[PDB]
RNA sequence: CAUUGGUGAGCAGCGAAGGAUUUGGUGGAUUGGGGGAAUGCCUUGUUGA
């Protein structure tokens, strides 16, 4: 439990509480709409949209199969689309630290936009345009 | 009075000279100082400004003494008796001589008078509010003492008074109008006299430096103190068990004193001014380590024992001496810029709580004879110039920090700088100097930029218009310049009759005014290079003016004390008002409200306010020496029968088109024979060249309604009388339709073409 | 231009919480928003005061018994004074501590506030001037109670105040020191908490509500005291009583609640006269009109931002919206009617010369990005994040086609043509832009030029030319109906974001990656860089447009500032919007000349050149008098007149001196003005025939200048450009009225032949 | 050869009987998802007093 609240440099113990609610939601999503005849096309189709909307959200960066739903949802899945890991994993700062020390303090930006807030989040797709001011 | 400005308040008044006195809210303390003909209450313990008076009095105030909410001020021979700064009563004593000092204890009011006699007042009962009532009348013969100093009570003394001469002391009892004791007669003159915390004790400042002890049930000293060279004026005791006292000497010099080690500890120096007379009155509050200081130099400073020297703690104070240039700082009527001739600088608020800040300037500067500002890049570098009486440097000054500039600037022509002045965008900076050179310099770098010279005396005033493209100049000899500020060419020039003294300019009407040598105020455009007009009228010579906001109207005072207004438009003057002390300088403020006045006796500065609410006037001088609502409201998307009988008889339907055209949409009413007097009504509404377009709209809702009654199934009864009434009128009416095509027609083909 | 730029209207009604009341006139709407009062006109709504001393977003609001004093109250416990017009008269820090209510007397002698744990009653100040330091005083303080004083009701007599508490109790004020029958006394047995008391106008039922529904009824019998008359009790309405208020019919009651419904009753019958709903969202407060023929309540901030006004008869009266933080602004052609784009994905018309809330499009399925009319009034295109874009025109309501068809998620940028044939829109997220022929949504090409983001696009009214800038250091042109493309320029700098077209095709201005605005022209001569975005309570450059003159552009980032500059390099002024916690993201120039628009998070536009200010255009003081000269060429010389009092500038001069010339004259007088007094009487009269009913009289002006200088217009274009649509937008709203009346006499004269 | 980085001694100039850097306290104004029962609970029916 509290190694993913540490791991991640989480300002609060209350957003570990948040993203369990809302991955709970995903796989009552995923029960609820397993439980159907595999071939009527109501389950294909809206399980395909799950699918490629998220790929968008960049949780599900790995290329999927249906069973996955299931199996990698997890808190700290969504919890690397907070903007320092994507800053430590492309190779800006040095440590997850010191990436939440430079936000803390101005000096990072997504887009056109100044940031900061260290639990905006980036997409699969946003995460092209990350410099500094 | 006055038809244009009102007399509001003034500002930046701490103290005068009149000794304070302290009062008690419950628990916590304010202090009562004068000013004038008006009074202050201040908080003790963080210096806020809870109340000022409401009504001044006909006279300067010469006594000032409290109870827990009541202020008791003197003037001629009149107690003013107010709460909160409102009057409850005014009890006046029974002559004509002067009020000099007071004394409030238990349930009488003693007045004392500069003819050596004083009044007493009582209450009725012991638990009213204030004593109103006459109980007697006591003299001081001048065979039992000299002139009377102060007025003092020592406690448990019942029905005892202590008024002391400046030989001896007097005690009274009052009840019965004896005197039951006289002191023996003392070698110095007494000036000081105060209260003890332990019975029986009164102290004596002479003329001379000498502390006396005295004591009321004997009648001997106990303790005397010299110190050479000192006219003490103030006594007071610090009760929080440190037994100490404090000695105020007319230097301004405060001799912080230890009475049971017996040691000379502090003095503080010139804190008031000498030449306003030193420390008017020096008292300790009771039980906490802090004593109260207030002089004849508009100032009250905290200075607390810190637990062993006092410190300055806090305090509040302005010039001094009376200002000589004041500015607005903000367009938004918050902070002004102020300089006097004492040689300090503050920058003053305007608001409610009347709290300011001297600037820092870092024995004082020489005096500012011409100040210049601009907003616009405040916080980021300097953005206010001053020179300073026959310099040679003009020195800049920052808005935000409240601190003094980094740069210097010179003439290069070895002359005094007579006249600043910057641009709007605050890059540059104009200087003029006394041998007619006009230098331009940067305001970022400070470093010299640009150097024109073409005036041959002293160049009076430098302004620039918004644009930042042509520059305008005045010079003694009657020249007035126009010049490119882009490039260096030399545009234009004119030449008139006199010295010019002053020039303020107004940006967004692209005018100036120039007041000359003989008395004449002209008015000059700034783009055609033109004299347009030449106004007369002050006797004396012009001193200050400034331009209203919106550009309409010019201010100016001068020294046959009038205030004149001026209307620009119409070339007359509207307002003069006839004052009695003339004012320095006056200013408009940015926003349209506030008309500010500087004096030459008194330190203040007098706020006027603009009225700004109605006014048709042009008066003069010398005196004393719709129609969508209803086409979109018949469209419905979801008594009266006097008349029209008696416009069956008569042509009086207009009362009733009136009672169409006044409210209540009828569109139920119409429809509660008559329709034939109802159609000649309209022909008579069609009669007149008025309301076709609620006409026009009655006469579809009456086919949209009765369409069958007016069909009749197989027409041409009277009611098709009615209608060929209509129908040659409505022909007259036909030619307004083709006029609206051709201007629809050719306004497009203007529009594509 | 120089002209006193300031605010005198907002965009849309309610956004933020507060009370609301009406005039006693019945006419006068008075609906605050958090940061001013906006205090409407029922008929032809307008904006009469605008106070700004308002640190923080709250109200509370009443005035006297005539309307010529109002005050405001906000969280820290000042308030602020003015009259009729905003004069801010008075201004006075009151408390250290929060307002509940605030409640005048019918008489305008007495004042009453609640705060705290006491009640606090002033003594009214007359309307004077100032010169008052302190202008309140006190008459009275009642001590005590036992906790907050939550509302707060006065009577008739002015003696009389009728006071509840926050600890389930009310009490009883006499105000003259007379205790009114020797009694203050308390009223208790309340099983719930009070949410308000009333005193009947009749001196004899003394009124309670609580918050449950309950409702007690007590008598003036002062065996002798306070008796019960009437009990309720509800355990299965299940909501709470959020507000009350009483009639002055004193027949009827009122009742809010948090369920999102608006309950009537009748004060000793308890019938259940009519409830109506308008959603879930809670109701914050209800008042009445001082004779019940009016009812107006006022929605939650967090729910429907939505006032709306029901008559006893059952019909709304005045319905709303005015949803929150708006992305996009355009005027309409007819410089009346201006779209709004919000974020929950609707379009909204607001009517903002009169305040209607006109009509609304809702096929959004997320937020709006883009609004623009096209040149001929009749049709606009929006865009979206719906990954689509579509097309309507007014009030046929009718959505035209929803061009799309390459798999997208988000578009960010619309344009078209002036000649209503090709639309084109910029995808965020891919390096091409898309057209679309309007005729069918054929595909015609894509047009791969960019290397980053395509961010901003606009056209000429040279209308061969497509400007696009794309945000990567490089701004492009293209050719569309030609027979080849183009080469397309480089950057000096800085990334943008903003383009701007001057309406000629030959200048082009970008806002670069700071605080520096740039301009160009079509042969790339950079002709000014321009400084700063100023005004920290991180610099930017979001919005820009080139004003319809050709001397003025407009710029707004975000950061609570905007700046005016003209062509040449200078700062001409700098507005800027007072609040505390972006603001602007959308600025564009009306086609009238006299204001522009400032899209907000708050919500604010207008800038409304005025004619109070004394310009001196052509030496006006020469002529000496502006009245006696001019009364010399009333009777005298009508071309000396025009010239005359046209170089002085008195508005309450114009009526007359442009009146009192007669008809006969009138093509002399045009037939001789100069050529350089024209186009301020030009802008003159299309302003001035909106008002008047002198449509016969300006008819016959506009026939004789039209008639006169058509060619010195045709050629001298570009601002009998904004004047002559500001002359067609009167002759077009004349025409389809008298027309169509006039055709409803025309049909009857032959229906008479008919049978 | 690059008045190239570190370090020290002098000179022109600027100022005069004190200058340059650094820091503490103090006052004024601003700032939860999937399964499950015994046991227990909840609901409902019942059995005897």
């Amino acid at each position: 439990d509290t190694q993913v609240m540490r791991t991640y440099h989480i300002q609060n113990r209350e957003d570990y509480h948040k993203y369990n609610r809302i991955c709970g939601d995903i796989r009552r999503l995923a029960n609820k709409l397993s439980l159907l005849p595999p071939t009527d096309p109501f389950r294909r189709k809206h399980e395909q949209l799950l699918l490629d909307k998220l790929y968008a959200m960049g949780v599900l960066t790995t290329k999927s199969k249906i069973s996955d739903l299931e199996n990698k949802v997890t808190v700290s899945a969504i919890c690397r689309r907070r903007l320092p890991v994507i800053m430590h994993r492309l190779k800006m700062a040095e440590t997850i630290q010191d990436a939440v020390k430079f936000i803390e303090q101005g000096h990072v930006r997504v887009g056109p936009n100044l940031i900061n807030d260290p639990a905006y989040l980036v997409t699969r797709n946003m995460e092209d345009y990350v410099t500094w001011v | 009075n006055s038809k244009i400005f009102s007399p509001f308040r003034i500002i930046g008044n701490v103290s005068n000279g009149v000794p304070f006195a302290t009062g008690t809210l419950g628990s916590t303390f304010y202090i009562v100082t004068c000013v004038g003909k008006t009074f202050q209450i201040y908080d003790a313990n963080t210096l806020h400004l809870l109340f000022v008076s409401e009504k001044e009095t006909p006279s300067s105030i010469v006594a000032l003494s409290a109870h827990f909410h009541y202020v008791y001020a003197a003037y001629e021979n009149k107690v003013g008796i107010y709460k909160r700064g409102i009057e409850e009563h005014l009890l006046e004593l029974e002559t004509d001589a002067n009020v000099e000092h007071l004394c409030i204890f238990g349930d009488y009011l003693c007045a004392s008078t500069d003819d050596n006699s004083i009044f007493i007042y009582k209450k009725s009962d012991p638990q009213d509010k204030y004593p109103s009532e006459f109980y007697t009348k006591l003299t001081v013969t001048e065979i039992q003492g000299g002139e009377i100093v102060s007025l003092q009570h020592l406690a448990t003394y019942l029905n005892k008074l202590t008024v002391v001469t400046k030989s001896n002391v007097l005690l009274f009892n009052v009840r019965t109008g004896k005197l039951v004791f006289t002191s023996n007669e003392f070698p110095d003159q007494i000036t000081t006299a105060e209260p003890a915390p332990v019975l029986d004790i009164i102290a004596l400042g002479t003329v001379t430096g000498e502390v006396i002890m005295f004591n009321m049930r004997k009648g001997k000293r106990i303790r005397t103190i010299k110190i050479p060279q000192s006219r003490i004026s103030s006594l007071s005791f610090r009760t929080d068990g440190s037994s100490h006292l404090s000695v105020g000497t007319s230097s301004g010099d405060l001799i912080f004193y230890d009475l049971d080690r017996r040691s000379r500890i502090h003095v503080l120096k010139n804190i008031h001014r000498e030449s306003y007379g030193g420390v008017t009155q020096a008292t300790f509050l009771n039980g906490q380590p802090i004593i109260v200081t207030s002089g004849g130099d508009n100032s009250l400073k905290e200075y607390v024992f810190d637990p062993q020297p006092p410190r300055y703690l806090r305090s509040r104070g302005g010039h001094s001496q009376p200002p000589s240039y004041i500015a607005f700082a903000d367009s938004q009527s918050h902070f002004m810029l102020s300089a006097s001739k004492d040689r300090s600088l503050w920058s003053f608020s305007l608001r409610k709580d009347a709290q300011s800040q001297e600037m820092s300037q870092r024995s004082k500067f020489p005096e500012i004879v011409a100040l210049a500002i601009e907003n616009a890049r405040i916080g980021e570098w300097e953005n206010i110039i001053t020179a300073h009486k026959d310099e040679k440097f003009a020195r800049t000054w920052d808005m935000r920090n409240k601190r003094v500039g980094r740069w210097t600037f010179d003439t290069t022509d070895d002359g005094f700088v007579k006249s600043v002045a910057m641009s709007q965008c605050g890059n540059f900076g104009f200087i003029g100097s006394s041998n007619g050179s006009i230098t331009i310099y940067n305001m970022q770098s400070g470093i010299l930029r640009k150097k024109y010279k073409l005036h041959k005396r002293a160049v009076t005033g430098i302004s620039l218009d918004g644009m930042n493209r042509k520059m305008v100049s005045c010079g003694l000899d009657g020249i007035v310049g126009f010049y490119d500020f882009n490039k260096s060419t030399l545009l234009g020039k004119l030449k008139l009759d006199a010295p010019i003294t002053a020039m303020v300019y107004h940006r967004s009407s692209d005018l100036f005014a120039l007041a000359l040598d003989d008395l004449s105020i002209v008015v000059i455009d700034a783009v055609t290079q033109r004299v347009v007009r030449q106004l007369w009228g002050h006797s004396n010579r012009i001193t200050a003016f400034d331009f209203s906001p919106e550009g309409r109207w010019i201010v100016s005072a001068s020294l046959d004390s009038t205030i004149r207004t001026w209307d620009l438009p119409t070339g007359g003057c509207i307002d003069g008002i006839i004052v009695d002390n003339v004012a320095t300088n006056v200013k408009f403020s940015p926003n349209g409200d506030l008309l500010a006045t500087t004096h030459v006796t008194g330190n203040g500065i007098c706020i006027w306010t603009n009225r700004a609410q109605f006014k048709t006037v042009s008066t003069r001088t010398i005196d004393e020496s719709q129609k969508k609502l209803d086409a979109e409201e018949q469209m419905n998307k979801f008594h009266f029968t006097k008349q029209l009988r008696e416009g069956s008889q008569s042509k009086d339907y207009s009362s009733l088109l009136a009672t169409l055209i006044n409210f209540s949409p009828a569109a139920v009413d119409l429809e509660i024979d008559e329709i034939v007097w109802f159609i000649d009504a309209l022909t008579q509404g069609l009669k007149s060249n008025k309301n076709f377009e609620l006409y026009e709209t009655f006469m579809s809702l009456l086919f949209k309604a009765h369409g069958d009654v007016i069909h009749a199934n197989n027409k041409n009864q009277d009611i098709a009388s009615a209608l060929q009434n209509w129908e040659d009128v409505h022909k007259k009416e036909d030619r307004l339709d083709d006029l609206v095509k051709f201007c629809m027609g050719v306004a497009a083909f203007v529009t594509t073409a | 231009m120089k002209s006193d730029f300031k605010f005198s209207n907002l965009l849309g009604t309610v956004y933020r919480q507060g009370n609301i009341t009406f005039s006693d006139d019945g006419k006068q709407l008075l609906s605050p928003v958090g940061n001013r009062v906006s205090v409407f006109d029922l008929i032809n709504n307008k904006s009469f005061t605008f106070e700004y001393e308002h640190r923080k977003n709250i109200a509370a609001i009443d005035l006297n018994k005539q309307g010529t004093l109002l005050i405001s109250i906000d969280e820290d416990g000042r308030a602020i004074l003015v009259n009729f017009k905003a004069r801010n008269v008075l201004h006075h820090f009151n408390f250290k501590e929060k307002c509940s209510a605030v409640k005048f007397s019918p008489d305008g002698r007495l004042f009453a506030l609640a705060s705290g744990r006491f009640l606090q009653i002033w003594k009214t100040p007359d309307v004077n001037k100032d010169r008052q330091f302190a202008p309140f005083v006190r008459h009275r303080v009642h001590a005590g109670h036992f906790q907050d004083i939550t509302s707060l009701t006065w009577s008739q007599d002015s003696r009389f105040i009728l006071t509840t508490s926050k600890d389930l109790s009310a009490k009883i004020w006499s105000v003259d020191s007379e205790e009114k029958n020797l009694a203050a006394t308390t009223f208790n047995g309340h099983r719930d908490y009070v949410m308000g008391a009333f005193f009947s106008h009749d001196q004899e039922k003394i009124y309670t509500v609580s918050k449950d529904g309950a409702v007690f009824v007590w008598e003036f019998t002062k065996k002798y005291s306070w008796r019960i008359t009437k009990k309720h009790f509800f355990y299965a309405n299940q909501a709470k009583v959020k507000c009350v208020t009483f009639h002055p019919a004193t027949r009827l009651l009122a009742v809010g609640f948090t369920s999102g419904e608006f309950r009537l009753y009748d004060l000793p019958d308890f019938t259940l006269i009519q409830q109506l709903s308008m959603g879930q969202n809670p109701v914050n407060t209800v008042s009445v009109n001082q004779t019940g023929e009016w009812l107006a309540f006022g929605s939650s901030k967090l729910g429907q931002l939505l006032v709306y006004e029901w008559q006893s008869e059952s019909y709304i009266l005045k319905q709303q919206g005015h949803f929150d933080s708006t992305n996009s602004l355009a005027y309409s052609p007819d410089g009346s009617r201006v779209v709004t784009a919000s974020e929950d994905g609707k379009i909204k018309v607001w009517d903002i010369t009169s305040g209607f809330c006109l009509a609304t499009f809702e096929e959004h399925t997320s937020s709006v990005t883009a609004v623009q009319f096209a040149k001929r009034g009749q049709v606009m295109f929006s865009s979206s994040l719906d990954g689509t874009v579509r097309a309507w025109d007014l009030i046929r309501y009718r959505n035209f086609r929803t061009f799309t068809g390459t798999e997208r998620i988000q578009f960010n940028c619309l344009a078209v043509d002036p000649s209503g044939e090709v639309v084109c829109a910029g995808s965020l997220d891919n390096f091409d832009i898309h057209v679309w022929s309007v005729q069918t949504g054929q595909l015609l090409d894509a047009l791969s030029g960019h290397e980053g983001p395509v961010s901003c696009l606009s056209f000429s009214q040279e209308n061969s030319v497509l400007a696009s800038a794309s945000w990567d250091k490089t701004i492009r042109i293209w050719s569309i109906f030609g027979r080849s493309q183009q080469v397309e320029p480089i950057e000096v700098y800085s990334d943008v974001l903003a383009l701007s077209m001057r309406p000629d095709g030959k200048e082009v201005a970008v806002s670069t990656l700071k605080g520096q605005i740039s301009i160009f022209n079509i042969e790339d001569a950079k002709q000014v860089g321009n400084i700063d975005c100023r005004k920290d309570i991180s610099k930017f450059f979001t919005t820009i447009h080139y004003s319809f003159d050709g001397m003025a552009i407009v710029a707004g980032g975000n950061n609570n500032s905007i700046c005016l500059y003209d062509v040449p390099n200078e700062v001409l002024l700098k507005r800027f919007i007072v609040s505390r916690n972006v603001r602007v993201t959308s600025v564009q120039f009306s086609p009238t000349a006299n204001a522009f628009a400032a899209a907000s998070t708050e919500g604010l536009l207008i800038y409304s050149t005025n004619d109070t200010i004394l310009f001196d255009p052509f030496d006006l003081d020469v002529d000496v008098t502006p009245h006696s000269t001019v009364e010399a060429l009333r009777e005298k010389q009508f071309l000396n007149a025009l010239v005359m009092a046209f170089r002085l500038n008195e508005e309450y001069l114009i009526n007359k001196v442009y009146e009192a010339i007669p008809i006969k004259e009138i093509p002399l007088v045009a037939s001789n003005i100069p050529a350089i007094y024209l186009p301020r009487i030009l802008k003159f009269i299309g302003d001035f025939a909106i008002e008047s009913q002198h449509i016969e009289f300006n008819l016959i002006w506009i026939k004789a200048l039209l008639s006169a200088s058509g060619g010195y217009i045709n050629e001298h274009k570009y601002l009998f450009s904004t004047a002559m649509r500001s002359i067609q937008r009167f002759i077009v709203r004349v025409a389809k009225e008298v027309v169509n009346t006039t055709t409803d006499n025309k049909y009857t004269y032959r229906f008479l032949v008919s049978t």
